[PDB]
DNA sequence: TATCCTAACCAAAAGATGATTTGATTGAAGGGCTTAAAATAGGTGTGACGCTCGCTTCGGCAG
DNA sequence: CTGCCGAAGCGAGCACTACTGTCACACCTATTTTAAGCCCTTCAATCAAATCATCTTTTGGTTAGGATA
């Protein structure tokens, strides 16, 4: 312990980088979910709500025509099939790194 | 209440080292300050730059010998200490403290100031290096601060021939600004 | 010969020198958040309160 | 067989532990746009130190360049 206690603004920790195929993911359940960050938090555990609307408020700024051209991509919704999907490439992004 | 009071008498103070005592968090206690001030519309003194430099320099374990910081370690704090405050005002009106946290403008200066009051035995060192030795902790935009005052350095010592023929650089500068 | 001094130079001692890779430094971003504001809806959980005249106790005979 | 009145004894005013419950509102839910800073990994790109390949000066020492004994 020592009187130079340095403080600083440390609210923005180390968070997981969005992946590539995850950003896909995230593109086909806007497409066959929709918007409620709630559900596709549950969809992407690894993903809380919260990041979730920051994938939406981050993606919007320049990829909001994908927002739309996904939502409109519509797809018959599975919760299972989503996991198996989930898993499944990126177990396969593995092997392929 | 007790940070108000001590600005109105200006005696130096910063609020890490009172919310080490009340179990605080920035973002509570900073939202409970605005709050009280705008709540009673007090008026209250900023932190002077000059003010806490006083104390902080005072704090630092350089003056006297000690197994942590032999004689070429050691220097007297009336140099570094007018080099820094030499060096703070070149700071401000660099618009370098305007809208940032100043303990890391105060932390670089004084590092680079003890720096070159020896740099032949000084050069060697670093930033942590060097603090660990005082019982004292940096801010990470310390090392910011330090880019842009030798930014701001060589940017100076151009103007100057006989600076401009030894074709400073970072490596070199520090032991010059006695000349600058 | 057997040997040392000692130009030039082998061989190593030793003294040191130019370029490369690898350990280290670095910019910028990934990413995360704040104050300044507008606000109304529903709630539940905390925590206001140095004597020396006066006065007290109890035995040993009178009647 | 009651009790008067003696003898022994102590005393002091002057000393130039609390609840505790209601209750009300702090506390939240929901966000949206700046604009600077601060924040840790993380990647991408480059810089920096020890080693490897190589040149040179002396000691050992020869041939050869030179000499004594």
């Amino acid at each position: 312990g020592s009187t130079t206690t340095y403080s600083s603004f440390r609210k923005n920790y180390y968070s997981k980088p969005w992946s590539n195929k995850e950003t896909d993911m995230f593109f086909l359940a806007i497409s066959m979910v929709g918007t409620d960050f709630s559900m596709i938090g549950q969809l992407f555990p690894h993903r809380a709500r919260i990041e979730i609307k920051n994938k939406f408020k981050r993606e919007e700024k320049t990829n909001g025509w994908r927002i739309d051209k996904a939502f409109q991509e519509k797809r018959p919704f599975d919760f299972d099939f989503f996991a198996h999907l989930l898993q499944k490439v990126l177990a396969e992004e593995e092997k392929r790194k | 209440c007790v940070l108000i009071t001590c600005r109105q008498h200006n005696w130096p103070l910063t609020m890490g080292a009172i919310c080490t005592l009340l179990y605080a968090d920035l973002d509570v206690f900073s939202s409970t300050y605005m709050q009280i001030v705008k709540l009673l519309g007090l008026d209250v003194p900023s932190l002077c730059l000059a003010e806490l430099v006083k104390t902080y320099c005072s704090s630092f374990k350089l003056f006297q010998a000690s197994p942590s910081v032999p004689a070429k370690y050691v220097e007297d704090k009336e140099k570094m200490l007018s080099r820094t405050m030499q060096l703070v005002e070149l700071a401000n009106e660099t618009w370098l403290v305007t809208g940032r946290h100043p303990l890391p403008v105060i932390t670089a200066a004084t590092f680079l100031a003890w720096q070159s009051l020896q740099p032949a035995d000084r050069l060697s060192c670093s930033l942590a290096r060097f603090c660990k030795l005082a019982n004292v902790d940096l801010p990470y935009p310390a090392s910011s601060r330090l880019q842009e005052l030798l930014a701001v350095l060589l940017r100076m010592a151009e103007q100057l021939a006989w600076l401009r023929v030894l074709r400073l650089d970072k490596r070199s500068v520090v032991k010059h600004i006695g000349d600058l």
